[PDB]
RNA sequence: CUUUAAAUCCUUUAACGAGGAUCCAUUGGAGGGCAAGUCUGGUGCCAGCAGCCGCGGUAAUUCCAGCUCCAAUAGCGUAUA
RNA sequence: AGCAGAGUGGCGCAGCGGAAGCGUGCUGGGCCCAUAACCCAGAGGUCGAUGGAUCGAAACCAUCCUCUGCUACCA
């Protein structure tokens, strides 16, 4: 606890979890032509609904 | 310095512990004018003035304090003196033997504000034992 | 159930009188007058009462405001009050839910 | 070499000049408006987020961090007329 | 150094010969979902004390004690 006027506590207390080295991603044109692909390209005739980019579920 | 201490003098109320002489007594009331030794403390004009075992009843502020007819303004510790003591306008004044008698010890009024100008200010001109004296009225006086 | 303590910049206080607008003002133990809040937890769970020990929070870049914290009741008090965190001239007043 | 008052800048042109081409692309945001996780840990109406509705009460799709994703792109966010 | 007013339940008060009461406060119960109002009961009295005038005293008288108002009389 401490106190209820304690400035920046939770930023303070929270756990520190680093970095992951990850690979470069393209920038620019390339990137373009990877959405062009992955969204207008590799499409499945799906039925229903289809989920989200990020549909983790 | 002066000046803050022209204004802020009239709240400023210093601890006494003053205890009264028997048969030295020379008025009863508006004014009192009573010879009286200090037995702790240092007594200042214009102090407010109490009985604690009379359920904390006020005879009043003082007006002049004499030591052997000399008009002397601050009264300490060990000194036998004469204070002459006005009662408070817009109250019933008190008499002696009904109110107060000989074997009360009479102690000086002090208020929080007066506490918090001793404790910011008047940092300089009290004592260790004057402090004591302060804690032990604040304890009296029920003060938190 | 638990004594839970005071902390270096949580101390206690005794409610003088009860103020409106959901704030009270409260008698801190160093002779400073401090205006206390309600704690969100206790806007309607629990009740605080004229002359009571609660646990107050303080603020270090002011004192002006405070927070309460909880609030004791009677037998936790006087225990509190025998073990010597609480000042043995402070008149407790047997504040308690009456019948 | 060219330019120019003389340079510098651009163009031409020798020699060197990249593999995870470390010669490393940021700024905001992910409940709705409004494009995009009912993911994983920490606090528990506190800290804070939030232009507006609103979100936090010891299982937070809105806080603080990690991964993924979304909008524009050498640009993006905020305040005022 | 002294005078005047008052002393009855926790508080204020009526109060005089054939008589411990009033308003408020406290506790227990009922009524209501709960509180206040209301209803039913109870607790709490040296009538400040002593002595006398009396068949009959809290009352008529004398003294003392306590509180509150007054003569101004001091460094």
């Amino acid at each position: 606890h401490g106190s209820l006027a304690r400035v920046g506590k939770v930023r303070g207390q929270t756990l520190k979890v680093a970095k992951q080295e990850k690979k470069k991603k393209r920038t620019g044109r390339a990137k373009r032509r990877m959405q062009y692909n992955r969204r207008f390209v590799n499409v499945v005739p799906t039925f229903g609904k289809k989920k989200g980019p990020n549909a983790n579920s | 310095k002066k000046q803050k201490q022209e204004e802020f003098k009239h709240i400023a109320v210093f601890p006494c512990k003053m205890k009264i002489l028997p048969q030295y007594i020379f008025n009863s009331r508006d004014p009192i004018v009573m010879g009286v030794t200090v037995e702790a403390g240092q007594v200042k004009q214009g102090t407010p003035m109490c009985v604690p075992s009379k359920n904390f009843v006020d005879i009043g502020i003082v007006t002049s304090i004499e030591v052997n007819h000399k008009q002397v303004d601050v009264a300490k510790k060990g000194q036998e003196v004469c204070v002459k003591i006005e009662p408070i306008p817009g109250e019933s004044p008190k008499m002696f033997g009904r109110h107060f008698e000989a074997t009360d010890i009479l102690v000086s009024k002090i208020s929080r504000q007066s506490i918090d100008a001793l404790k910011d200010w008047f940092r300089d001109e009290m004592q260790k034992s004057d402090w004591q004296l302060i804690v032990e009225l604040k304890k009296v006086f029920e003060i938190i | 159930r638990e004594l839970v303590f005071k902390e270096d910049g949580q101390e206690y206080a005794q409610v003088i009188k009860m103020l409106g607008n959901g704030r009270l003002e409260a008698m801190c133990f160093d002779g400073v007058k401090r205006l206390c809040h309600i704690r969100g937890k206790l806007r309607k769970k629990v009740w605080i009462n004229t002359s009571d020990i609660i646990l107050v929070g303080l603020r270090d870049y002011q004192d002006n405001k405070a927070d309460v914290i909880l609030k004791y009741n009677a037998d936790e008090a006087r225990s509190l009050k025998a073990y010597g965190e609480l000042p043995e001239h402070a008149k407790i007043n047997e504040t308690d839910t009456f019948g």
